[PDB]
Order: structure tokens, then sequence, then C-alpha cells
DNA sequence: GTGGAAAGGACGAAACACCGTGCTCGCAACGGCAGCACATATACTAAAAT
DNA sequence: ATTTTAGTATATGTGCTGCCGTTGCGAGCACGGTGTTTCGTCCTTTCCAC
RNA sequence: UGCUCGC
């Protein structure tokens, strides 16, 4: 599936970024358009945006039934009032369309203007929810409660002056408790009360037959080449992946990344300390082709011991000096001194006998069982055999290496044989 | 999967045991104390206790 | 019997539909003579049955 | 029963009426048959039908 | 068949549920005297068309028939604003306990 | 209100299982505020009128309050959180020392929300939600069966 | 090593009412036969028009 | 004076908030019992001075 | 009072 067709180019525009915005209809279909429609006036604040459009409405049509139009007109304003009219003969003329926000960021929505070849985005600075406000029956209703108010003044035909002076009810200041001014602060009156603080501003509405709307539909497009190679995008999949995936910030409780995540040395240490049997081939693989065989070698020489071509780890290390037998609680010393032997009896011979371990070792018998579950296996009418076959292409290539672990093997065979009385 | 289903049945088996038993258990004292004034007369006529 | 009783289903008598209330709960209804029971049948007879 | 830990009560009548009428009204020979609807209940059983 | 919501916060724990007893919905909450057609707590929570309330709900012929009730039950009372709504609501509300 | 399709109760992806450790933090949380308020008690009832001798809370800090209601929680079983107004009882159990299988099964057991006092037999059954989380077979005999 | 006075800590003790402040929840566990409020339907009866 | 409409008058008939039930007998065990919140009497122990 | 059991 090969981009066979329509290559086409995408550039950007940021002469509208600031004054771009997306007036949506929820309750109007998309047939019917207020092309036709002649508006009046568009409130609207530059913070907390809530644009209130002020349309006008025809009164001849058929579609427009003129006595319930008076009805809710004297309804809504007064008789001959017309100092604070909503509308401003006796029919409902005027219809005002309410904004609610969307959500507060709209860095993520763009406006995509499509040309032949060629498909510019615009940023929004802002989207909001137009619907038909009804805000004339709140004034209807305060204006039948001060009419009300004045039927029950008028219960008299002549009303005596009252002698309602307004005794001094100045109220104590008083100091309100956190938890109840926080619940005043949130309150929605609060809230209604700080966004009409702000002063509104007046806009005229120019429609699309306009021709205002076709000279500056142009800024939408950006001066610029067919082809720039653009300075910035130039992050590589796994940084885009970082980047929009930020982080949050037995033995073998360490994973396999975890180790990787280690120095090698560690690495190495770890690896021999949970399978305590393992070539130099595997460890190579283990750890990857990356690393360097000479320093993987070197660090192996710290932490295990060569047995049959194949790498054993060092007794102190299963066993630290802490650390005492879990079956039956004898020091950590002899437990090493029991495997340095097991291991030297390997070196010896590939067949080991469990009981003339136990005799010399005078060690239990689930002690020398789990020396020998950790390098050996049960062959029966053989005993017990090295889990690992003879490596002989590892002692070919690295004869230094086996000279030393000789010469190592000596050493511990001359103590072995100083402490057991060999 | 038959096991399951087999143990699906033997549960509903047992839970439709524990409601019987509570259930005739009401229904076996209600009778009992509503009969228990019936008796046979020597005039072969089943009177109540009134 | 009512401990007997197994509360069994599929009993449709015949129709292999019209859920019936039988066993422990049809003798609770019976014995509680309530006015309005639960899937009351009524067994017509036909002048011209064939 | 099933003789698989059921616990059983035993008792003692004090005074000699109560234990004749034990032994006439509710004497094992004289309740071989259920008052339901005759049929024996004490007869054989498994170990003695096969 | 109704519905039932046990809305648990870290503070409270409320269970809200609506019935459909007579062909229309009613939301009942343990805060409010009696339960209220659903139709007055849309108009009170915001959205005052008729229109998108229909749209919110579904467009499909059986649901607009299912929910033609509750728009009848509304318009029979004169509730057609938030603020008629809302002081609808606080008719049926009730102090606890002074 | 077509179709029944009615949602069932006893589907355990509905469910949600408590351990100790959410009882415990709700436990905790409910003592260190019923201790709050009681500090808070004390300073508003010693500070303004006693002395010139300026008051500390240390010498009204009662180191008994927590022990005592965490003792009584875990001991009694009954747990009663006037701040969120649960009321639960049987929390806890003695541990049964009859076997090692015996604790071993106890200490993996869960209870109901039913709290069984009468015949439900609606969350009692075996439901197939349960393959591979819950034991099928293993359930008390009697009269917590299913729900135990 | 000692003492006369000072504070404080513990154990009776009396006023008030199991929760520091006055708040505050959820859920019904499922039928099922009494009911009591309302509501309201209809007809009987009597006052009014022709 | 008589037929038609208005009222009232009770009865009846469909709800909706109450009170009442929910197998049996057996055997163990753990826990907690009403208390507590502040006031005051008593006793003792230890900050400095001798 | 709670709860685990025994049929
Ligand atoms: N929390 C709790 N309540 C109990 C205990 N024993 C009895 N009760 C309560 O006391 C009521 C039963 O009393 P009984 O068990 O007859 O008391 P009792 O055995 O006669 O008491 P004694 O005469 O001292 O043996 C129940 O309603 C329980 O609420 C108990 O060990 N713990
Ligand atoms: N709640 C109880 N009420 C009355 N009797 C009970 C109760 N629980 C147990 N029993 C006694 O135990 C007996 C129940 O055994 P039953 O149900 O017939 O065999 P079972 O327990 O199903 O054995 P299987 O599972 O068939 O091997 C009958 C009854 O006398
Ligand atoms: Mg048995």
């Amino acid at each position: 599936d090969d981009p066979v067709v329509q290559e086409i180019d995408v550039y950007l525009a940021k002469s509208l970024a600031e004054k771009l915005y997306l007036f949506q209809y929820p309750v109007r279909p998309a047939s019917m358009t207020y092309d036709d429609i002649p508006h009046l006036s568009a409130k609207i604040k530059p913070k907390q945006q809530k644009v209130e459009l002020e349309m006008a409405i025809d009164t001849l049509n058929p579609n427009y039934c003129r006595s319930k139009g008076e009805q809710i007109a004297l309804n809504v304003d007064g008789a001959c009032a017309d100092e604070t009219s909503t509308y401003s003969s006796k029919l409902m003329d005027k219809q005002t369309f309410c904004s609610s926000q969307t959500t507060s960021n709209t860095s993520r929505y763009a406006a995509a203007l499509y040309r032949q070849g060629e498909l510019h985005l615009t940023p929004l600075h802002g989207i909001l929810q137009l619907r038909p406000s009804f805000s004339y029956l709140d004034k209807a209703d305060a204006k039948h409660r001060e009419r009300e108010a004045a039927n029950e003044a008028g219960d008299s035909s002549q009303d005596e002056a009252e002698d309602d002076v307004k005794q001094i009810t100045v109220r104590f200041s008083r100091p309100e408790s956190e938890q109840a001014r926080q619940r005043r602060v949130q309150s929605y009156e609060f809230l209604q009360k700080k966004h009409a603080e702000e002063p509104w501003v007046h806009l005229h509405y120019y429609g699309l037959r306009d021709s205002r709307s076709e000279h500056e539909r142009q800024y939408l497009l950006c001066p610029g080449s067919s082809g720039v190679e653009n300075t910035e995008l130039v992050k590589s999949p796994s940084e885009y992946l970082m980047m929009l995936m930020p982080p949050s910030q037995p033995s073998n409780v360490l994973s396999m990344a975890q180790l990787r995540t280690l120095p090698l040395a560690d690495q190495i240490k770890i690896l021999m300390k949970n399978v305590k049997v393992m070539p130099f081939a595997n460890l190579m693989s283990l750890l990857g082709p990356s690393i360097d065989s000479v320093a993987v070698l070197r660090g192996i020489q710290k932490v295990a011991m060569l047995v049959q071509g194949n790498w054993v780890v060092k007794s102190d290390i299963l066993y630290p000096k802490d650390s005492s037998s879990p079956h039956s609680g004898v020091p950590a010393e002899v437990l090493c001194r029991g495997r340095d032997f097991v291991m030297w009896k390997f070196t010896q011979s590939r067949w080991v006998v469990r009981k003339e371990v136990a005799t010399v070792t005078k060690l239990c018998a689930e002690d020398v069982k789990d020396f020998l579950e950790h390098m050996a296996v049960v062959r029966i009418n053989k005993g017990w055999e090295f889990i690992l076959p003879y490596d002989g292409e590892f002692i070919k290539k690295h004869p230094d290496v086996v000279q030393r672990q000789h010469m190592l093997w000596t050493g511990i065979q001359a103590k072995l044989e100083k402490v057991y009385n060999l | 999967t038959e096991f399951f289903f087999h143990t699906m049945a033997g549960r509903e088996g047992l839970v439709d045991t524990a409601v019987k038993t509570a259930e005739t258990g009401y229904m076996q004292r209600r009778l009992v104390k509503s009969l228990e004034d019936l008796c046979s007369q020597y005039d072969l006529t089943v009177r109540s206790s009134t | 019997p009512g401990t007997q009783m197994t509360l069994k289903t599929f009993h449709f008598a015949g129709v292999a539909s019209m859920n019936i209330t039988l066993g422990v709960p049809r003798i609770k209804e019976i014995i509680n003579a309530s006015k309005a029971i639960s899937t009351p049948i009524i067994t017509a007879q036909l002048d011209k049955d064939d | 029963a099933d003789f698989d830990g059921d616990e059983m009560n035993l008792h003692l009548p004090q005074t000699e009426e109560a234990k004749a009428e034990a032994l006439v009204l509710m004497g094992t020979k004289a309740n071989l048959v259920t008052p339901r609807n005759g049929e024996p209940l004490i007869a054989a059983i498994q170990d003695f039908l096969t | 068949v109704g519905a039932s919501v046990t809305s648990s916060t870290h503070e409270k724990k409320s269970r809200t549920n609506m019935a459909v007893k007579q062909g229309r919905f009613y939301l009942r909450h343990n805060t409010l005297s009696e339960d209220i057609p659903i139709v007055i707590i849309f108009k009170a929570m915001g959205v005052e068309s008729d229109q998108e309330i229909v749209q919110m709900i579904g467009t499909e012929e059986h649901v607009m028939a299912a929910f033609g009730p509750s728009l009848e039950e509304c318009q029979k009372a004169q509730i057609f604003t938030q603020m008629q709504a809302l002081k609808y609501i606080g008719n049926k509300v009730r102090r606890q306990r002074m | 209100q077509g179709d029944n399709k009615v949602d069932d109760r006893d589907y355990y992806g509905n469910k949600r299982l408590e351990l100790a450790g959410q009882l415990l933090s709700l436990l905790f949380e409910d003592l260190f505020k019923k201790f709050n308020s009681e500090m808070k008690k004390i300073a508003d009832q010693v500070i303004p009128k006693q002395r010139a001798a300026q008051f500390d809370v240390v010498k009204h800090m009662r180191q008994d309050q927590i022990t005592n209601g965490m003792v009584n929680a875990i001991s009694t079983g009954n747990w009663s959180l006037k701040r969120f107004k649960m009321d639960r009882q049987g929390v806890t159990q003695v541990l049964s020392r009859l076997s090692y299988i015996s604790a071993l099964g106890m200490m993996t057991r869960i209870s109901s929300q039913f709290e069984k006092t009468r015949k439900v037999s609606g969350p009692r059954s075996l439901q197939p939600s349960q393959w591979g989380m819950l034991c099928p077979s293993d359930t008390p005999e009697g009269e917590a069966c299913g729900l135990v």
C-alpha cells in the first residue's frame, strides 16, 4: 500500500490565531443557516469568552403570531415604559443567543481550509456553543413580582405616608470562618458576579454574503514556497513517544530490564547468583553483543570459577558473611568450604558421590543435597553428574584464563587439604 | 467446562434444598398450629375443641 | 411431602408453556386461601370439541 | 439417618403411665407403617436388599 | 424496569434512582421530598431547549415515542427556563432538620 | 424497556474486593479525625480561660485512643464508621487451627455483602464469571452455602 | 544526708444524659394482609325557570 | 306546578405507608460487660535551700 | 451477643 496519489501539502497560518472562533448551533441543522437573518449586535468579553448574539426576526411572515407577540411583549416589559425594553416595538422582534464554553484549552483544535493541492491549518482561540437563551422570561417574572408589589401597595386608593424610615440595620462584618469563606467563593452567585465584573464589548455582524467575509477569508492562507524543510518537527519516533508519554517520576526480584539498567559488574553478579551454572557464550548472548568480551570475562573472573569449561558462581557470593544455612543454621564459612570442596571434586572428576562428600565435609544431608542440586543432576548407577557438558571451545579460546583458574584451584585444593585433612 | 457446569448444577441443588428446608419448616409449623385442635370423637364425628 | 417435594421444573403439564407454580409455593398459595394467586388456570370444555 | 455423624436424643420417662403409653402407642412394632398412605417405612435397606 | 446509580466519592455516597412508573421518567433521591420529572432536571442543569434534550436522549423513533409523555408532562407545567426549574426543585427540597 | 436486557447483580465483573488494607485505611482515617476533633475541643476548652501558662497539646495527646480503637475493631470484629455511616459485623474471625489446610484455606476466604440472614438464592448460585478467579467446589455446606 | 512547703497525678464524685459540634446517613431483605386518606362518581334531592 | 340543573352526601373503590412473619436441634469459641467528662480531695514525690 | 461448625 504505497502513497499512489493525493500527496497534499500542509501549510500553517498564524494571522488569525487569536481571532478565530468556532460557533456551532446544537439546535440548528446545517440545512438552515443564519445568512438571511439580519443580525443587530454581539456582546463579547476578551477574557472568559461568552458571546451573546442579538438578532432581529421578521413579523409580517405568516410563521409569526402577532397576537402572541403582543402578549409576550406586554409580559416582558411594561405598558409604555420603554426605558429598558427587551423589544423596541410592541412585538417580539429581537432574539438572544447565548454561548457556553466547551473546553478551557483549544490548542489541539484547528480549522483546515482545503485548496487544490494544499491544506492550511489555523489554530482556534476558543470554541463556544450558541443556544437560544431564555432571558426575557426572567425579566417578565421580575416585572410580574414588581406588579404584584404595586397591587399590594394599591389595596387602598389613597396610601398614607408610611413611617417606614429605614432604621440603621448595619450588620456586623463578621470574621467569616475559612470553611464558610471557601463555600462563599465556590458559590455560583460569586462566580456569576465575578464574570459580570468584566465589562462587555459590542461588535457588529458581517454576514457571509458581505464582501468583507471574502476579503478576510484569504487571511487563513500563508505566503510560502511549495517545498520548504521545516526547521522543527524533526524529532525521532522514540523522542515523540517519550514526549507524549512522560514517565511518572527470592533473589530474582530484579527483572531483565532492571538488570540491563545496572552496570555490567552488577549484571554479571546477579546472573551468576540466579543461575549459578552457565557457559560463557550464554552469558554473552544474555548481556548483549554490544558489550566487549574482555570486560565480561574480567567481570565473571571476580564472581565465578571455571569447572570443566563452564562457569560456576563463587561460594561467598551465594552465602554472605552474615548469612547462615536455612536448614541447619551453621555459619556461612562452613557452607563456603563445603561448596568449594564440591566444586574441587567436580573439577577432579565429573562424577561425585554424595555419601563421600557428606562424610568428608561432616555436613548434614540437606546441605549437601542443596550444594549438589545447584550444579549437578542425579544419574542412576553413576551418582551425580555435572549439569553442563564439557565445554572445550572456551578452554581452547582462552588458555591464560584456564591457567589462572588452574592455579586458583590448586590454591583452593591446598586450603581444602589443610582444613579437611584430605 | 463440564466440571464447572456440574458444580453449578450441584450448587443449584444445594441452594434449592437449603430454601426448601426453611420453607417447609414454616409451612409445617403453620399447618400443625392450625390443625392440632381436631380429634375423632366416639360418635364417629370429628369435632373441634369448642 | 413438602420436604419430600424437590421443587422441580419443566412440568408444563404437556403444553410446553404456561409456567404454573407447582410444589411448596402452590401448597402455600392453596392453604393461604389468597383472593389473588399467581398464574391462575381455568379449564373450559367445548360443546364442539372436535 | 445415614450414620455419618448424626447425633440423636434419648429420653427416659419418669412415670409408669408415660412408659406404658410410649410402649403401646409409640412401639416400633405398632408403627411399621406411616399414617400418610399406609406404606411400610420400617423395611429392608441397602446391604439387606442386595 | 428502572435504573439506579450509587455515586460514591471519597466523602459522600448517594444512590439516585430513575423510574418509569407512569410511562414517564421520574428521578428519585434521598434529598428530595418527591420524585420530579427528568425533563425539569434537564432544564435546571443548563439545557433549556427540548430539541437538545431529545437529541441527547436519542434519535430513534421508538425512543422519541417513549420519551413523548415526559415532554408532554413537562409542557403541562409552566417550567421552561433554568430559574423556574430550579425554583420547582427547591420547592421539593426539605431542610435537614433546621 | 423493550428487549428484556436487564443487567444481573451476580456478574462478578461488577464486583469489588476490599482487603484488610482498605478497611484499615478507612478505620485509621476515622480514628485520626476523631483524635483531631478531640484535640481541637480540648484546645477550645483550655486555651482561652486557664492561665498565663500557655496550653500545649503534648500534655493532652492521649495515646490510648487509636490503640484501643484498633484493638477493639480487630478483636470484636464490628466496625462502626460514623463519618462513612458504615455499620459492619463479622469483619474479623478467629483463625481456625484445626490443621494446616484449615488455616491455609481460611486465609483465602471471601464473604459476601449479602451477610446471610435470609434465603436469597440469587447470589448463592455458581455464576460462570467465577472462572479462574474463585473455587467452584469449595464452599461451606450449610446455611452459608454460596455466600462464603 | 534532710526537711517544710509546693505541685501534680490519680481516684472518688455529682450533674446530666452515651456523639468534641448540635447533623444526618443509606438501605429498604421480600411478600402480604389489614388499613386510612383521598377522591371522586354518581345519584338523590331540592331550588329555580318556564 | 313541573322538568332540569346544582349540590351534597355517602359509599365505594383504587392506592400507599404500616406491621408482621421468615426449619429444627446440637456443639465449640472470643469479647465485653454503662462511663465518662470534668471537679475536687488526697497523697506523694521531688525544685531548691540547709 | 456475635461467629465457625456438626446433619
Ligand atoms: N457480646 C456478648 N453478648 C452476650 C454474651 N453472652 C450473652 N450475651 C448477650 O446476652 C443475651 C443472652 O444471655 P445469656 O447467654 O442467656 O446469658 P447467661 O449465659 O444466662 O449469663 P450467665 O447467667 O452469667 O451464664 C444475648 O442477647 C446477648 O446479646 C457474650 O459472650 N458476648
Ligand atoms: N438445615 C437442616 N435442617 C434439617 N435437617 C438437616 C439440615 N442439615 C442437615 N440435615 C440432616 O442431614 C440430612 C441431609 O442429608 P442429604 O441432603 O439427604 O444428603 P447429602 O448431604 O446431599 O449427601 P450427598 O451430598 O448426597 O452425599 C437430612 C437431615 O436430617
Ligand atoms: Mg447425616
